[PDB]
Parts: C-alpha cells; structure tokens; sequence
C-alpha cells in the first residue's frame, strides 16, 4: 500500500500510542480539579491537614469522586502571567482567617490582614479567567472569632459596623462584605462554610458544593437553563 | 541603608558598562541587513515556494 | 376560489420547516464548538424535521389539491417509507434528547466526562433511524406480498392497514405511547431533582431569587417540551385507531385529514423548542448574523 | 542489562511438538517487536516468525506456517513458540530477536543465545554473497558484497539492507542497520554503502575480533531473507 | 547623601546612553529599504494537522533535522511527532503537567521540559531499555520557568519569574552561571546562531543581551510599554524580535544599540504569543491572541500575509532550519504545519 514493512510497524506503534492517550485522557476526564488560594497564614494548611517551592497537589477520594487540589502559594511571581493556566477548573477554594480583623501584616503594620484577603478575593473573582467558576468560601478560626469580637469590635476594620459584639451577627456581616465583592452575580456562585481546627465536615461541604457545580454546568451544556 | 547604597553602586557600575559601546551608524546596520537578506532571498522556502516535486510536506 | 389560500397556508409550513431546520444545519458547520452528543442529537432531529418539511410535504401537496396521486403504486411505497421513517425518528430522537438531559443530572460526573465524544453520539444516532425503519417500513412494503395487498382504490397512496386495528395498536403503543410516558418521566425527574438540590443550598437575595427564577423557567421549559409532542402527535395516532376499530366509520373526514397535518405541525415547530433554547446554538446563529 | 534467554530445546521425535520460551529482562519487552531467527547446523540464518509489539501483527515463513505458533505474555516478559508436526529439517539452533520500528530506530539490535532443537531421523527476495570465505591479515582493509534479486531502495529514500556478524560460538550482532547507519557500539572501523541492489561493507584496521561470519539481510518486506554468509579467517 | 548622589550619576549615565543613541541615528530603517520592491502577499497552506494533545498546547520545538518535532500540552504529555507522515514517534508523561516550555537538543538525544514546579527535567530519548527515562532534573529556581534552551549536550540555559537566567551543567546538576539584572519575570529566551551570547525579554519591558561566558549583562534594549512574552534572534545573529502585549513587534540592531523597526497596525489590540523569522530573514512571522498569525515583511514593516486555522490563542511558533515550513500550535490542541 506504498508503505514499506517499517513504515507499518511505525504506524502500528502510532495507533497504540493514540490508544494509550485515549485512555489517560479518559481517566483524566473524570477528575475534580481545584484550586486552592488564600492570603498567606489563613489556615489554608489547616484545611488541606483536614481534606487530605513550586505548586503542590493533593489528592483526595470522597464518595467515588476524585479530587486533586493545586495549591499554588509560595509563587512570589507576578500572577497575571500564569493565572490563565487553571482556565477549566472546576472551583475556586478560598480561605479567609476570622481571627485577621484584630491583625495588620508584618511587612505593612498600617495595612489590615482583613483588607487585603477581601481584596485578593475581589481580584480572583472578578478575573477575567474564571467567569463562570465557582468559589468555595471557608471562614476558618472561627472559635478564635468568638473570643475577640467580645473584646475587639469590628468597628476596627469596619467602621460602618453597627451591630452586637457577637459571632452570630458579625459572622454574617463579613460574610456579606465578601459577597458583595461579587459582581458576576449571574454567571458564578458562591459557597460560604464556617469551619475551625477541629471540623470533619469540610470534606462534604465541598462535596455537595462540587456536585452542584457539576450538574449545573451539566444543564446549561444540555440546555434547560 | 547600606544595602541601599550597594545597589546604587552596583546600578551605576552596570550604566557604565554599557554606555562605553562602539555603536555604529544605523545607516550601515540597515545596509548590512538588507545586504543578508538580498545573498539569501533564494534560499528562503516560504518567501520563493519550492516546486510540489521539492516539497516534503506537498 | 378558495384554493388560492389553502395551497398558500401549506407553502408557508414548507419553507417554514426548511428554512428553521437548515438554519440549525447550518449553525452546526458555521461553528465548531457544537460538537457535543446532545448536540449532534439536536442535528438528528433537525434533520428528520428538514425531511419531511421538503420531500413529504411537497410531493403530498398534489395529493390533498386534486384527490389523485400522480404515479400511483410506483411513488406511494417510497412515499409512505420516507414519511414514517421521518415521523417515527423524529419522536426517537425526542425521546433520546429527554434521556440525556435525564442522565445530566443523575449520572452528573460521568456524563461530564463523555460529552466530547462523536462516537457515542453517531452510535446512537444509527440506532434511531435503524428502529425506526424496522417499525414500519418493513410492514409497509411487505404487506401486499402477504396479504395480497390492493385494497387501493385507484391512485390512494396509504397502508394497508388502517383498517385492522391491532397492528395499528401495536405500532401506536411503540411508537407514542411508550416514547410519550418515558418523555414525562424524565422531565418529571428533572424537574424534581432540581427543586431538591435548589432547596439544600436555600437551607444551607439577588442571587437566591435569580436561582428560583431560573428554576421557573426551567419548569415552564421541561412542560412546554411534553405539552406540545403530546398534544401533536395523540391526536392523530387516536383517531387513526378509533377510524379501525369502526372500520371507516365515526370519524368525520375533516377530522382525519386535520389531525393528520398536525404531526407535520410538529416537525415544523421543533427547531423553535430544542434548538433555540440551547446557548451554544444562539451563540453560533449570533455569530452568522 | 538487556537479556534474552532462551529455553525449550532438546531432542525430539519427528512429527511431535515442543514449546520454546524466551525470558527478557532489563528492557521495556512489550514496546518491542519479537522475531524468531534460526540457523541450521548448515550455519546460514533462517527467519521463522515475528509477533509486534501489541501483538498485532503476526508473520510466519512459509516453510513453517500452519505448523508453528507465536505468542507472547507481556506481565511475565516471556515469548513462545509452540511447534508441532517437527520434520527433520526443523533441527536448528533458535534465537529471540528484538525489533522496535519508529522514525530512526535500530531494528534487530540485540539477539539471544540460542536453544539446540534436534529432531531425530517465488516472489521471495534472494540475496546473494558470492564470496564464502575470505583469508584476511591483521590491520588491512576487507570488503564484503552483497547482492540484491529487487532493488532494497525505497520511494521514502530508505535502502533496508542490514549487515550482522557472527563470531565464533556466539549470537549474530547487528552492525549497519540501513546502509551507512552504523549500529550502537560498534567500531568506526565499520562502514557501508552501496546502490540499489549493490551492497558492499568496508572494514578498515582488521582486528582479530573482527573474525566471524558476516550476514546480509533485507528488510523491505517478508519473509525477511539472509544471505549465504561471508566468513573472514586469520 | 551617597544615595542622592548614585541616583543623579545614574541619570547621567542614562542620559549619556541616550545622547550617544541618539547620535547614530542617521537615517530610519524605513528611508533605506524604501526602494526594494515589496514581498507581494504571501499564501500559505495547511499541510499537516498533529492531533492528539487533549489540552492547550504551550510549546513546541524543532529538531535540527527539520523533521521531527516536540510539543508540550498541560494535560500532562510531551509528544514527539514525525512531521511528514504525523506518526507519533514518543510520548512521555510527566510528573507534573503545568508544563510551559520545551526543548530539542541539537543532537536529538534529549529532550528538556519544564513549568510551575520550577524545575527543568531533561529526558534521554536513546537509551538501552527501549523507554524515554528522566536524565536530570535541575533544581535550584525559585519562580516558574518560562523559556529552555540546549547550548549543547552538556549544558542548557533556562529562564524563570524568578527574575533571573541560569546556565547549568547538565552532568552534574548544578547552576554554573546566574544572569540577573531584570526587575520582573524573564518570560523567553533566544540563544544566538554561535551560541556564544543570547537575549533575554522580561515583564519590565525590556531586553538584555547576555554574554554566556563571561556572565555579563552586555545591553540593555527598551521601547516596549509592556511585557515581552516572545523574543527570537535575526538569522545572521545581529539583531532581534521581540513581541510585547502592547500588541507590537520591534526590531532592534545589536551594534546600533536601538530601535530599527516597529511592528504595529490599528487592527491589532491583543498581546503577542510568539515570534520567528524565516531562513532568509525577510518575513517575521507572530502569534497572536486574535487565533491567528502575521507574516510581516521585516525589511518594510508591511502585513504580508495571515494564517488562520486555530480556534484558540496561537501559543506557540516554529521555523524549520531548512526554511521549509511553520508549525503553529494553539490552546486548541491542535498543531498544524504549514508551507
Ligand atoms: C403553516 C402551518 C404551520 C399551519 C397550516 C398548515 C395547513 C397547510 C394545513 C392545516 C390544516 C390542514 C387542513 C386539514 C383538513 C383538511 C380537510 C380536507 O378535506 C382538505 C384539506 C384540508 C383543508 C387540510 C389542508 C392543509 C391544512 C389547511
Ligand atoms: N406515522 C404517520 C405519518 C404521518 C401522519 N401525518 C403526517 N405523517
């Protein structure tokens, strides 16, 4: 067929490859991907402790679902020039320290800790990349909340704040602070979990968050909505 | 801040050594361009295609 | 005379089902990125839909205007394969769209992997129009060899049976009835599983009435769906049995011939409910303009 | 390091059956391509069978087909051939040849030891070598020839000639795999050229190592043939 | 203040630079070349079509025999493909899939890759066992790494955010030379034709030529407004391209130390991918965001041709060194080779 005998024997090894990356690609199509972010010591580490210098994957199992989770801190490079690499991940988990309204940064003592986690929040949401990507929101230290709101109003990081010195009502007033940084109300949705060092529900919190993930995009791919 | 200082120096040592360069017209660098492209323009596949019967990927 | 109109009305369904349709062709080569399976299902169904707007109807357009058929025996049998291949298709594939949209939300993770596939999705395809051939092609054509067929007066192109109500039972209940229930079921399912998961997240605004709101449109959706195959198609599968089991009898012409004309109404207004509320095929039919 | 054992041998009664096994080690056996090479105490190199790799692909010669059965078991890196209805032309010493196939590979590049099986009692190419032997001195140039009945050139531009040398007691070694491609390994002092459907291979400084049976093979399409063989001596 | 004082000698050392670039300004590039007649449009089509990435392609490579070829995709693979017949020769998985960069020794021996984990993995393509094993793996940058080139069999030189240049020793692991001097991300490099020096573009919007040897910083090249994502060398070795997001190509002159040529049109907004010239060095071909690439007439600062075909940002350019064809990869998955 105008092939001679090593020309086939070349084609034959093609196929198998194809065939090989067929099936890779196929076990690959079934992963969870997630991209893990966070403002430095906000007990992201705490939550990948419970759940489980370049990027670093963690891999996971929860009821038959695959999760491998990117943590890409430690990236002290400019974000903008590979942010577009996690383009098709399925959610965004972003952790936020309670306990960081009663605390500035070490590098800038005049700059709150608050500020800076809500405006790194407002630049992932709101980037141009992850549209229509979910974010997963976990408020850790939560107890250590309870212990210094008596003592420390939020009226120091948030000076329009009017309500009591409790966790039930400040919880809620951050958690709206956060969400009002979303201006993609249409598109993306947000899912917010108070958690602390010893939570075992962080594991299913993600899992119906993802779930729902999936099958809303599997309707809107369908039609329907 | 001595480190401060150090790196002034260093920035003012590496100005330096780049100013004192023999730079040459750009006149004569246009020229010597050209004068390249001009001794290889038939050697050049995608600017002058090859016939189909020269080509590996006709 | 009065001709002028009727004929008119039936030019307009002719193009109506050829314009729509080939539009929805045309969006599938003007963009590349539909190419999922449920996509080419949507393709399967425009097709059968482009079929029957532009051979079915124009060759039975003689037919109804002068009560003779040109080439009587020679086109009836062609004629009458190609239309119920195309009708019989056209509710597989709506059964098969329900299906997978029913699987989006049940089987969420593995449907997510095997979209891309054209494999599958071809599979499938070749599947419905083979069952839809074998239901009645095969009792079309082999009918008068058996039964020594005729039963036709002089040029009436029509089956052979339409007379005897137990194949005519048989075939309905394959061909709408089952479809039919499966189509309500998976819409039904969806609808449910919807309002549960919706319902959790409420329990764990502008985005909570956004949710609910798309939720009401999905619901006025999943019911338009059903409601327009089901009142469509029963009609006239139940007058054809009723006319049977009365041998001629019960039915007024008029009837048989509006219930009839209706099916076809069905093919026509298809590329309005499927293809035109999915947002990939808005997005390509934006891009040609 | 690359291994290919050989076991099975023995001797046999005419018309009986005996199954010969192939251990590999220390290579990736299940890329390669697995060839079943004998040669006859007549000491002229006979192919017998080829299994790809995958499996796909099966060849057997024609002196043999319908009676030998090549298989392969990849988790336990063991190639076989099952033989049955032995007549007394199959006595032969056995070798396990490996072949992997892609853009600038080097087909059989390594050769097994071998297993003495003893049996008691027309569009094919012809290659051709018209020299048997050749008395050769220490540190003069030697050529070789080669003869091909069909031209070995191809439309791509590839000539599938490979020459081998077999030394004394020991397996066949691959030394141009496609004329002028000198093998891995091998001594500059190798070389080759050739034309169509003339082949000559050049060897320059004659070393005492150099003394053995020199084969001629083509590899344009099966059965894969062999020449004669040309034996340099002193 | 000393401070006060090195800040004001390096004003003056800038304006210095400045007056003496200035000074060799006779005539523009665009006066000189503008009686040569014109390339006229040129067509190209596409001949070959590589499928099998399952993800965006980031690079590609070509080997010295213009015929085999080394793509990299993010879902994890680096595939070499046989351009005329497409037949995948290798596919190698890799450890960690946020891939960015990939090489071809001159040799073909060895293949080099390299990504977010910040380490540059070199592959031996020829060995005993019949597999691609992981030669070395070179650790020792801090940020990703962008851009890898094969000075030779021993040695290779890398880029990364890091904001430095390294020129390891392959054999024993270790980094035998550090470039620094850019104050953002080096996001490409381009080794000369005698390898003897090489240009580097970074996020601040500059370009340096680097001495390999010596481990100096030889020039300083500025005029983009943004970052420079593509960088490549004129064939002839005295002069270079770099694209920028600012949507521009310019050619700077090595022993003019300037700026001769400007490539830019009013269509154009999206940012620059990638960039190459042909053997002759006449046209200049760019990736863009637009899925697409221009062929510029070099000489004249003219759009002379397009390529179009990719459904996706064009991520990656090739030339082959016989002149023959392109290749073209995209965040489509696809490769396409075009002549
Ligand atoms: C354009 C589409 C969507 C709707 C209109 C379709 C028209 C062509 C259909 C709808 C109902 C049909 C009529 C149904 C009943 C009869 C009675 C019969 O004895 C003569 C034909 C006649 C009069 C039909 C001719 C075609 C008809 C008028
Ligand atoms: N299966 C019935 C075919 C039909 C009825 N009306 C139009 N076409």
């Amino acid at each position: 067929c105008t092939l001679s005998a090593e020309d086939k024997a070349a084609v034959e090894r093609s196929k198998m490859i194809d065939r090989n990356l067929r099936e890779d690609g196929e076990k690959a199509a079934r992963e969870v991907k997630l991209l893990l972010l966070g403002a430095g010591e906000s007990g992201k580490n705490t939550i990948v402790k419970q759940m489980k210098t370049g990027i670093v994957e963690t891999h996971f199992t929860f009821k038959d679902l695959h999760f491998k989770m990117f943590d890409v801190g430690a990236q002290r490079s400019e974000r903008k020039k590979w942010i577009h690499c996690f383009e098709g991940v399925t959610a965004i988990i972003f952790c936020v320290a309670l306990s960081d309204y009663d605390l500035v940064l070490a590098e800038d003592e005049e700059m709150n800790r608050m500020h800076a986690s809500m405006k790194l929040f407002d630049s992932i949401c709101n980037n141009k990349w992850f549209t229509d990507t979910s974010i997963i929101l976990f408020l850790n230290k939560k107890d250590l909340f309870e212990e210094k709101i008596k003592k420390s109003p939020l009226t120091i990081c948030y000076p329009e704040y009017a309500g009591s010195n409790t966790y039930e009502e400040a919880a809620a007033y951050i958690q709206c602070q956060f969400e009002d940084l979303n201006k993609r109300k249409d598109t993306k949705e947000i899912y917010t979990h108070f958690t602390c060092s010893t939570d075992t529900k962080n594991v299913q919190f993600v899992f119906d968050a993802v779930t729902d993930v999936i099958i809303k995009n599997n309707l809107k791919d369908c039609g329907l909505f | 801040n001595t480190a401060s200082i150090a790196q002034a120096r260093k920035l003012v040592e590496q100005l330096k050594m780049e100013a004192n360069i023999d730079r040459i017209k750009v006149s004569k660098a246009a020229a010597d361009l050209m004068a390249y492209c001009e001794a290889h323009a038939k050697e050049d596949p995608l600017l002058t295609p090859v016939p189909a019967s020269e080509n590996p990927f006709r | 005379a009065w001709t002028a109109v009727l004929a008119a009305l039936m030019a307009l369904l002719i193009v109506a089902t050829v314009l729509g349709n080939a539009l929805v062709m045309l969006a599938f080569v003007a963009d590349s990125s539909l190419r999922t399976q449920n996509n080419f299902f949507l393709l399967n169904l425009a097709i059968s839909d482009f079929l029957v707007g532009a051979f079915c109807i124009p060759l039975y357009v003689p037919y109804v205007l002068t009560g003779r058929w040109t080439f009587g025996r020679g086109l009836c049998k062609l004629w009458l394969v190609v239309d119920y291949l195309l009708c019989t298709s056209s509710a597989f594939n709506i059964v098969l769209i329900s299906y997978d949209r029913f699987l989006s939300v049940t089987r969420a993770v593995s449907y997510r992997a095997q979209q891309g596939d054209t494999r599958r999705a071809v599979r499938k395809m070749l599947l419905v129009w083979v069952l839809a051939f074998l239901l009645y092609g095969p009792a079309i054509l082999s009918w008068e060899y058996l039964s020594g067929g005729s039963s036709i007066p002089e040029g009436h192109c029509y089956a052979e049976f339409f007379y005897n109500w137990y194949f005519l039972i048989t075939a309905s209940t394959l061909e709408f009835f089952t479809p039919f229930l499966s189509v309500t079921f998976f819409n039904l399912s969806i609808y449910l599983n919807i309002q549960r998961r919706t319902r959790l997240r409420l329990d764990g605004s502008f985005t909570q009435r956004f949710r609910l709101s798309r939720d009401r449109k999905v619901a006025k959706s999943l019911a338009v769906i059903v409601s327009i195959f089901g009142l469509c198609w029963a009609p006239y599968t139940l007058l054809m049995i009723i006319r049977a089991a009365c041998h001629g009898h019960c039915v007024p012409d008029y009837w048989y011939e509006t219930s009839f004309w209706l099916l076809w109404a069905n093919s026509a207004v298809n590329p309005v409910l499927y293809p035109l509320c999915h947002h990939s095929f808005r997005r390509a039919f934006t891009k040609l303009l | 390091d690359v291994q290919l054992v050989e076991s099975g041998g023995g001797l046999v009664q005419p018309g009986g059956s005996r199954k010969l096994s192939c251990s590999a080690s220390g290579f990736a056996f299940s890329s390669f391509g697995m060839h079943w090479v004998r040669q006859a105490p007549e000491k002229g190199l006979e192919w017998v069978a080829y299994i790809s790799s995958g499996s796909g692909t099966i060849y057997y010669a024609d002196t043999v087909k319908g009676r030998f059965t090549i298989s392969r078991d990849d988790p336990k890196n063991t190639l076989f051939l099952q033989m049955t209805s032995l007549r007394s032309e199959d006595t032969a010493m056995y070798y396990c040849v490996r072949s992997i196939y892609y853009y600038g590979s080097s087909p059989f590049d390594f050769w097994g030891q071998g297993t003495t099986l003893t049996v008691s009692s027309g569009s094919d190419i012809v290659m051709t070598q018209a020299t048997s032997s050749v008395p050769v001195t220490p540190g003069e140039s030697v050529s070789i020839s080669c003869r091909s009945s069909k031209s070995l050139l191809h439309s791509n531009g590839n000539t599938y000639l490979y020459w081998f040398l077999q030394r004394p007691g020991q397996s066949p070694q691959l030394l141009i795999y496609r004329m002028s491609n000198l093998a891995s390994g091998v001594p500059d002092r190798f070389s080759g050229s050739g034309s169509g459907t003339a082949f000559t291979l050049t060897i320059s400084r004659l070393e005492a190592e150099d003394v053995g049976v020199y084969y001629c093979m083509q590899h344009l399409e099966y059965p894969l043939t062999f020449g004669a063989g040309t034996k340099l001596e002193l | 203040s000393e401070l006060d004082q090195l800040r004001q000698e390096a004003e003056q050392l800038k304006n210095q630079i400045r007056d003496a670039r200035k000074a060799c300004a006779d005539a523009t590039l665009s006066q000189i070349t503008n009686n040569i007649d014109p390339v006229g449009r040129i067509q190209m089509r596409t001949r070959r079509t590589l499928r099998g990435h399952l993800a965006k392609i980031y690079a590609m490579h070509w080997g010295t025999d213009s015929r085999l070829l080394v793509s990299a995709s993010q879902d994890g693979k680096l595939i070499i493909w046989d351009s005329y017949t497409t037949n995948k020769v290798h596919a190698i998985p890799l450890r960690s899939s946020w891939v960015m960069t990939c090489a071809y020794a001159p040799s073909g021996n060895y293949v080099a890759c390299g990504g977010l984990d910040n380490i540059c993995s070199i592959y031996n393509l020829k060995t005993r066992e019949g597999n691609v094993r992981v030669s070395r793996e070179l650790a020792g940058h801090t940020g990703y790494l962008s851009c890898c080139r094969f000075l030779d069999d021993n040695q290779i030189v890398t880029s990364s955010g890091d904001t430095t240049c390294a020129l390891w020793d392959i054999e024993t692991g270790q980094q035998t030379t550090t470039f620094t001097g850019h104050t953002g991300d080096v996001m490409s490099l381009s080794l000369a034709p005698d390898t003897r020096l090489f240009v580097s573009g970074a996020c601040d919007a500059s370009a340096k030529l680097w001495d390999v040897r010596e481990g100096m910083c030889r020039q300083t090249f500025t005029g983009h407004e943004s970052d420079i994502n593509a960088i490549c060398f004129f064939p002839n070795g005295n002069a270079f391209a770099t694209g920028s997001d600012d949507a521009t190509c310019r050619l700077f002159d090595l022993r003019a130390d300037q700026e001769l040529m400007t490539y830019s049109h009013d269509n154009i907004i999206c940012g620059i991918t990638s960039v190459s010239f042909s053997k002759s060095g006449r046209l200049l071909l760019a990736g863009y965001d637009d899925f697409n690439c221009n062929v510029w007439d070099a000489l004249k600062a003219d759009r002379a041709g397009v390529l179009a075909g990719h459904d996706n940002r064009v991520s990656c350019l090739g030339v082959t060194d016989d002149g023959m064809a392109v290749a073209t990869g995209s965040w489509d998955s696809f490769l396409k080779i075009w002549n």
